[PDB]
């Protein structure tokens, strides 16, 4: 690119379309699930839904 | 007064002018290489 | 850049003395001989020859710095006997044994090449 | 109060090396004769390289470097040449230099090896040392060339390592360390020297306190620029010359003090 | 100055033989720019000799 | 002990705990240039 | 790139050995036999050929820019 | 985007990599039997990281399919070779399991910084900051994995006879004493190329750059430098010495108020970068994307190793050059061998690079035996006792120590200095 | 049959076959290859 | 904005008013030099031919300064600016006519700096007041700042590509101020912990520990070589400790020639037995491990880092307090020079012979690893069968982990002690550890015997996979090798699972080192 040799560094990310259960121990939620849902060959980006149990 | 440039891929040599677009005559190759200077060089063999 | 040129090891300049005698004042009969543009390949032989006199009480040499080309040979001799005399006898004794060594090396070559 | 009488015993003499034993001298005399083998022996080596043309894949300073380190036959000329910076000539002459000329263009599809043979002297005695093959200076593709003129001058090993006549100067005293200068932790593991004279039962010699270093064993292997015995003769002459000039300056300084 | 820019060959002294180009000229000691190594040296103008 | 005593004495030479932040150093009367030399620079000068 | 003219430690002229070293390798010797067939006793002279990579033969493939 | 790696496949307690696969796989370019034929044969397969949670992975087959007091005996896959867990820069380290792990990380940093022949077509490339080396060497102590990174074809660094000795005191605190005569024989003498690009800009007639030799009487703002080095087109011909604040590109831009007197177009020239010097290697003249004339000048400067120059081992053992002694000052063995480098003995015991010592020992064994020695990490066919028994046959001490003589006094050194060849990298 | 103790030279044969088949940069080349071969058409049709 | 121009660390207050770019300063790499005093820095010529001191023309120096102006610029010791009485600058680099190169009393001459000029030398990050000290210029040829070895310790500068900053004080008044406050002899003893900061660095310290042993004897020629390097020697060769059969000096006599004035200290060597001062021989030490310097002469004892180092009450601290501070500068320089020049005769190395124990020791190490490994396995089979009982205060799992960590730490300690009983007194690891110059007993234990338990966050290697640490181990494997204990040493090398667990522990150390820096610097900034 303009005579300059460019390298696309591979960028990590959380794996999409996969349910995860994490613990926001500082928030009001005991256990929070998530699923960074992203359909393959879809122009729209990912859209994370969270499913979280309240801590009381 | 013309400067002699070596025609990149062609490896032949040609004259050039001031305000002249840089083109070979053999195949119009755009990269010229300027010839080695005519003044003397001297190296200490160290 | 700041590379000293290669002739700084052995070439002197205008206003450089090859040898400088400075009479020591701490003890009697002692001198510092500052040799400019030399190294261990002179002062080591002079030190070892000055240790062979029975009249030299101290014979040492040091380089102040290995990037600056000078040595100092300190000589302390016995009183009645000048250290300059011990130094100029050490040089003559070295020239004596090296010329003798060179002649014996010549004779050994003539022995070896001629069977 | 005087100098002991040394003596020489030569064990072998080959066109590469000389192996000898110097007895009845001090350690510092012996080390200095080694250091004058390495440094203070003057030979003839290329020092002024004028590249007329170059098209080779190696750049100019690399070729001038490789022309520096080529040994030249200087067996009798180096005693006749003045040092270049000492001559009164118009900055180069045949009294302080040897002219070399290289003029090679590769006009063939084979890779043409510009070797040391292509260095052409005007002095028939000072030629590169290369039975053995020639010293490869630069390879050439078809179309490439190099032309240069190179002046060689007298110098010694302190100035640059291209004026070093010796390949290797092995030097050892007391090969069974009766002196115990080196102290082995377990002397059974240690291999015996070439000059050891102990039986294989014994590891190292018994200590003597009254001993001193003598019987110095040398192995002077030349690189080809000098015969290995004229390295030793030139070294002894150079060390005696350094000591004599030191004595002359000493006499001047003593006469200046008085 | 007239000397600056010329290519000179050091004709005397420890640097004898080196080719260079004068950066600065003085009434006394010119500064020669050595073609062989990377450095600039001051030399008396009696030593220098112009080449071509 | 000189250094520990000096630090513990500057933090308590005001009667209350002088926390070493902007929140404790920039509440004592020392000087607007001194107080703007620390982390909050423009706000100290605007207030002064 | 090209073979050094002198061994770095000794100063033994090793630059004339390289093509004969290649000849003794292709004539089915071991490398250790080829080195002391060329007569290199000291290991510092043996590393100079034993671990050389003759890179100039790669550089000669390219057509010369000047001609 | 998942990240997998190939593993062998283990039926009941046996590898599926039979001898016939090695027989068909040695004879490549003839049978056209590739890796992909072995993936097709159901012998290896790619396992990713999720599936590694549900796999029972044999490390090596010579230990882990033979009956013993059995560990699991339910292996599914077998690792091909453990040395393939390492990266590309941690693969060039000899014996990296003998080092400490911060030292391996630091070498992985330094191995990206070593000078060397970075590419084969470097004479065509107009790279900015090209560091190439005169006489690079392959390591005497190498791994098997350097054959596949092609490190023996474009290497970076020279095999050097180091000695590990306290000495005059210039290898004190991570520095090294070098040999002046070795350096004068081309040892790590490198060459640094730097290019310089400049084009002119045809604009709306108010400012118009053009390459020409600027004249003091014609051009304004012309800085006091030498302009007779330039050719007639405002460029340097190759093979011309330039130094700091020498011009390399004569370019003048026009001034819109030359009529709005007698003083015309201003100097806009690129000088050589100050406190640098060297010969102009080569100059190319061409057109850019925009059709404007455009010149690149690559300027060559060789770099002889001097003090302050930063060298490093293959183990994170960096250090600048403290001093350079000549050959007669450097110590020497019973034979004529002097060191090229002398490194600090105190650099070892807190850093704990024992792999440096083992590389040095295997280097003596390799340079004497006449073979490029093997230093794969997880081997078990090479430990230090076998290296010592191989060294003892060539007339040396078992553990590489060798009696150095002093270079100044000639009295042989009371301790026995560890000496031998390692592989040093110039950074 | 199997490889009893010449395994040490038999594994580097298959490492060499891997790096002669694949090479060191199959990630970059295969990723861009599948991009410009399939995914650009997928972007054009999915608009 | 304007508030954004002022508010930053790169702003006007902090970025330009507090810390600003300064003229008359140089930055190059440092490389060691032991042949110059502790307050001398060896600057290059091309730095010194570019940094100028404005010297006032007085009738004492008018001929000297006249000659330096006649040399002009780039005839190195000369000058570049000559400043008139009305503040008019005249160049000397552009070669003016000779009529205005005259000097009368009152002109300034900005001359190139020579030997003996004072400079300020520092290292970022400047932590304390001995990280920025005043040196005297020595002009040495090559292009680095050669500075001395014992000034490494206050600077924390380890020459592996470290470059330092050199400021020149321009006025004569600030030159005298730096000479009277910030000289490195006046910054030997620190106020933070009333002890010295210089000490004696590594190679001089091992060579002086080997030097001052009881069995070191010196021939007359070696004595005369060593006494050549004492700056403070009054020219009197001492009487030998051995007159007959051969005149033979002990190294403690030469070291008594080093020790200045008449100072009196009693210290203990690092391997002094604690049961020696109980019974007999408390004044005639059989190991020569009780340092007594007395009336300025080293009576007895071997000088480790507890004698010459930066510990308080050491020999150098008492040399600072009883004698002067110029005298301690001389003491440091004399130790460095004469002990390096003895070390040329002695020689000191380290090798692979120094990392190998005899086979009886290896059998002891392997028997201890096998015994402790079987003990961990039998603790595990007690833990599975609920026969392990919980320690009061924690769970059964934390009780188990205490048992396993206690057995493995006992194994590491017992193998470490059984390794270090087998150095045979010539092992150079022991030579550097006993002097305290570089390393510790743990490094000897890890090189010879066993690396030991690898840790991540203070506990063992966690189960990153499902209930196993690596996919080579069976699930729920709480054994030694599964959980990160490394039984191999650096001489034998690590197996790949042990290599990876070792790399984990090392990554934890590098994360600590890289994250520590910013928070510690911000704490320092808030405190100041
Ligand atoms: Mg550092
Ligand atoms: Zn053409
Ligand atoms: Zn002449
Ligand atoms: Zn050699």
């Amino acid at each position: 690119i303009n005579g300059s040799e460019k390298v696309l560094i591979a960028q990590e990310k959380m794996a999409t379309n996969t349910v995860y259960v994490f613990a926001k121990k500082d928030s009001k939620y005991a256990y929070t699930g998530e699923c960074r849902s992203c359909l393959e060959n879809s122009s729209r980006p990912t859209s994370t839904i969270w499913v979280s149990m309240l801590a009381r | 007064q013309p400067m002699i440039y070596i025609c990149g891929e062609c490896h032949t040599e040609n004259e050039i002018k001031s305000r002249d677009p840089i083109r070979c005559r053999e195949c119009g190759y755009r990269i010229m290489y300027k010839k080695r200077t005519k003044r003397l060089v001297v190296f200490d063999a160290r | 850049m700041n590379a000293p040129p290669a002739f700084e090891s052995f070439l002197l300049f205008e206003g450089e003395k090859k040898i400088t005698i400075n009479k020591d004042t701490k003890v009697p009969n002692a001198c510092l001989f500052t040799i400019n543009k030399e190294d261990h390949t002179l002062g080591n032989i002079i030190k070892s020859q000055l240790l062979k006199d029975p009249q030299v009480l101290f014979a040492g040499y040091k380089v102040p710095h290995p990037l600056e080309h000078k040595i100092i040979i300190r000589v302390q001799t016995t009183p009645d006997y000048s250290p300059q005399e011990a130094f100029t006898n050490a040089i003559t004794d070295l020239i004596s044994e090296l010329s003798l060594l060179e002649e014996r090396f010549r004779v050994a070559i003539k022995d070896k090449q001629e069977g | 109060p005087y100098a002991n009488q040394p003596t020489v015993r030569i064990t072998e003499l080959t066109d590469e090396n000389v192996k000898f034993i110097i007895e009845n001298t001090d350690l510092a005399v012996a080390n200095s004769i080694r250091r004058v083998f390495i440094a203070e022996v003057p030979i003839i080596a290329i020092d002024w390289v004028q590249i007329d043309a170059n098209s080779s894949v190696l750049h100019d300073e690399f070729i001038a470097h490789r022309l520096g380190l080529i040994p030249l036959t200087s067996d009798d000329i180096v005693d006749k040449l003045q040092y270049s910076r000492d001559c009164t000539c118009e900055e180069f002459c045949p009294e302080c230099s040897v002219e070399f000329t290289l003029d090679v263009r590769c006009n063939e599809d084979q890779t043409r090896h510009v070797t040391s043979r292509d260095l052409i002297s005007n002095s028939p005695r000072v030629i590169p040392v290369t039975e053995q093959d020639d010293i490869l200076i630069v390879k050439l593709r078809k179309g490439q060339e190099l032309r240069l003129r190179a002046y060689a001058k007298k110098g010694f090993g302190k100035e640059h390592a291209k004026w070093n006549p010796t390949a290797g100067v092995a030097f050892e005293y007391d090969p069974d360390n009766a002196l115990r200068h080196t102290v082995y932790p377990k002397p059974e593991e240690w291999p015996k020297s070439e000059y050891s004279e102990l039986d294989e039962d014994e590891s190292q010699a018994p200590y003597d306190p009254n001993g001193k270093p003598e019987r110095f064993y040398y192995n002077v292997e030349s690189c080809g620029s000098l015969r290995p015995e004229t390295i030793v003769l030139s070294a002894l002459s150079g060390l005696k010359k350094k000591l004599s000039d030191l004595q002359t300056q000493l006499s001047h300084e003593i006469q200046s003090d008085v | 100055n007239e000397l600056i820019g010329q290519t000179v060959r050091i004709s005397q002294g420890p640097y004898k033989g080196y080719i260079g180009v004068v950066k600065d000229a003085t009434e006394s000691t010119a500064r020669v720019e050595l073609h062989s190594t990377c450095q600039t040296i001051s030399v008396d103008r009696q030593r220098l000799t112009t080449v071509g | 002990y000189r250094h520990l005593a000096l630090l513990c004495d500057t933090m308590t030479c005001r009667g209350h705990l002088m926390a070493i932040t902007r929140h404790g150093v920039n509440r004592q009367d020392t000087g607007p240039l001194m107080k703007c030399s620390f982390e909050e620079t423009v706000d100290v000068l605007m207030e002064a | 790139m090209i073979i050094p003219v002198r061994c770095f430690t000794c100063g033994k002229i090793v630059g004339n050995k390289w093509e004969a070293y290649l000849g003794l390798l292709q004539a089915e010797y071991t490398e250790g036999d080829a080195l002391d067939a060329l007569g290199l006793k000291r290991y510092c002279c043996r590393r100079m050929l034993l671990a050389h990579v003759d890179l100039i033969e790669k550089l000669l493939n390219y057509a010369p820019l000047e001609k | 985007g998942r990240i997998c790696r190939p593993l062998l496949i283990v039926e009941k307690q046996k590898l599926l990599l039979k001898k016939r696969h090695i027989d068909q796989l040695k004879e490549r370019e003839y049978n056209n039997y590739s890796w992909q034929d072995l993936v097709a044969s159901g012998v290896v397969e790619y396992i990713d990281t999720l599936e590694e949670e549900t796999v029972m992975l044999a490390m090596t087959p010579d230990d882990l399919q033979e009956k013993e007091v059995a560990y699991c005996s339910t292996y599914t896959h077998c690792e091909i070779h453990p040395s393939m867990i390492l990266g590309v820069c941690a693969s060039i380290i000899p014996f990296p399991d003998h080092n400490q792990s911060p030292r391996n990380t630091y070498q992985s940093a330094m191995g990206k910084q070593a000078m060397g022949v970075y590419i084969t077509n470097f004479h065509v490339r107009m790279d900015t900051l090209a560091h190439v080396l005169y006489y690079p060497q392959k390591p005497l102590v190498t791994t098997r994995s350097m054959e596949y990174l092609r490190f023996r074809e474009l290497p970076a660094g020279i095999n050097s006879i180091v000695a590990i000795a306290s000495y005059t005191g210039y290898n004190q605190e991570d520095s090294v004493i070098m040999n002046r005569s070795a350096v004068d024989r081309g040892f790590f003498r490198s060459v640094f190329y730097r290019s310089y690009k400049e084009q002119e800009s045809k604009k709306g007639f108010d400012q118009e750059e053009v390459f020409e030799k600027p004249t003091r009487e014609t051009c304004q703002g012309m800085r006091h430098a030498i302009y007779d080095k330039l050719d007639d087109d405002g460029l340097i011909a190759p093979g011309v010495r330039v130094s700091g604040d020498d011009v390399i590109i004569g370019k003048t831009v026009t001034l819109p108020e030359n009529e709005d007197r007698r003083y015309t177009k201003r100097d806009c020239s690129t000088f050589l970068r100050t406190s640098e010097t060297g010969i102009v290697d080569q100059v190319m003249v061409t057109l850019n994307q925009e059709g404007y004339k455009f010149c690149k000048i690559r300027v060559r400067s060789v770099r002889i190793p001097q003090i302050g120059d930063k060298f490093a081992s293959r183990h994170g053992q960096k250090g600048t050059c403290g001093i350079q002694y000549r050959q007669e000052d450097m110590p020497f063995t019973c034979e004529g061998i002097t060191p090229d480098i002398i490194i600090n003995p105190h650099a070892i015991p807190s850093r704990m690079t024992i792999g440096h010592l083992i590389e040095c020992l295997q280097g003596k064994v390799s340079a004497n035996k006449g073979e490029i020695g093997d230093a794969t990490p997880f081997n078990d066919a090479v430990n230090v006792q076998k290296i010592s028994n191989l060294l003892s046959d060539y007339g040396y001490h078992l553990r590489g120590n060798e009696v150095l003589y002093n270079g100044f006094t000639g009295r042989k050194i009371t301790s026995q200095i560890f000496i031998g060849p390692t592989y040093y990298q110039r950074l | 049959e199997i490889t009893p103790d010449l395994w040490q030279e038999a594994c580097w044969i298959v490492i060499s076959s891997y790096f002669d088949e694949k090479g060191l940069v199959r990630q970059q080349l295969d990723s861009f290859d599948e991009f410009i071969q399939m995914s650009v058409q997928r972007i054009v049709e999915d608009a | 904005s304007l508030k954004q121009r002022l508010k930053g660390k790169e702003g006007r207050v902090r970025g330009n008013l507090m810390g600003k770019r300064v003229d008359f300063s140089a930055r190059t790499v440092i490389t060691p030099d032991p042949n110059l005093s502790i307050d001398q820095v060896g600057v290059p010529r091309s730095i010194a031919a570019n940094m100028t001191f404005a010297e006032i023309v007085t009738p004492f120096n008018i001929d000297r300064l006249q000659e330096l102006v006649r040399r002009g610029n780039s005839q190195y010791p000369g000058a570049k600016y000559i400043i008139r009485d009305n503040g008019d600058r005249i160049d000397l680099r552009f070669h003016p006519k000779p009529s205005d190169l005259h000097l009368q009393t009152g002109y300034k001459v900005e001359r190139h700096m020579c030997d003996g000029d004072i400079v300020i030398f520092n290292r970022q990050p400047t932590l304390h007041k001995m990280s920025m000290m005043g040196h005297r210029v020595r002009i040495l040829p090559w292009s680095t700042f050669r500075l001395n070895l014992s000034v490494t310790t206050p600077y924390n500068a380890d020459f592996d590509g470290d470059e330092m900053n050199l400021h020149l004080p321009q006025s004569l008044e600030t030159r005298a101020e730096i000479q009277e406050l910030a000289m490195v002899p006046r910054m030997i003893v620190t106020p933070q912990s009333n002890r010295p900061v210089m000490g004696i660095v590594q190679d001089t310290l091992t060579a002086v520990r080997k030097f001052t042993k009881r069995d070191v004897f010196l021939e007359r020629g070696e004595v005369m070589n060593l006494l050549m390097f004492l700056s403070t020697w009054d020219g009197k060769v001492p009487q030998p400790a051995i007159l007959k059969p051969r005149p033979l000096w002990t190294g403690k006599q030469i070291f008594s020639l080093i020790i200045p004035g008449h100072i009196n200290c009693i210290r203990t060597h690092s391997t002094h037995p604690d049961d020696e001062d109980s019974g007999p021989y408390k004044h005639i030490s059989p190991g020569d491990t009780k340092v007594v310097v007395e009336n300025g002469e080293l009576i007895m004892g071997i000088l480790c880092k507890k004698s010459l180092g930066t510990s308080a009450g050491s020999l150098v601290h008492i040399s600072y307090l009883e004698m002067g501070h110029d005298i301690t500068r001389l003491f440091y320089s004399n130790i460095q020079t004469v002990i390096n020049n003895w070390l040329l005769i002695e020689g000191h190395t380290i090798g692979i012979g120094d990392s190998i124990a005899d086979s009886k020791t290896y059998q002891d190490i392997q028997n201890t690893i096998k015994k402790a490994k079987q003990d961990v396995i039998e603790v595990i089979e007690k833990a599975h069968n609920n026969e392990l009982e919980p320690t009061p205060g924690n769970t059964l799992r934390q009780t188990f982990e205490n048992q396993v960590n206690r057995i493995l730490n006992d194994a590491r300690d017992k193998t470490g002690s059984s390794a270090q009983k087998s150095l045979s007194e010539y092992n150079n690891f022991k030579s550097m550890v006993v002097s305290g110059a570089k390393g510790s007993k743990i490094n000897i234990s890890q090189v010879i015997a066993v690396v030991g338990q690898q840790n991540v966050e203070g506990k063992r290697i966690p189960f990153g996979f499902k209930h196993r640490t690596l996919p080579h181990f069976i699930k729920d494997d709480y054994g030694p090798e599964s959980r990160g204990f490394v039984e191999n040493s650096y001489l034998a090398g690590l197996t790949p699972t042990e290599f990876f667990f070792h790399a984990m522990g090392g990554r934890e150390g590098l994360i600590d080192t890289a994250v520590k820096t910013a928070e510690t610097g911000y704490i320092q900034r808030r405190l100041i």
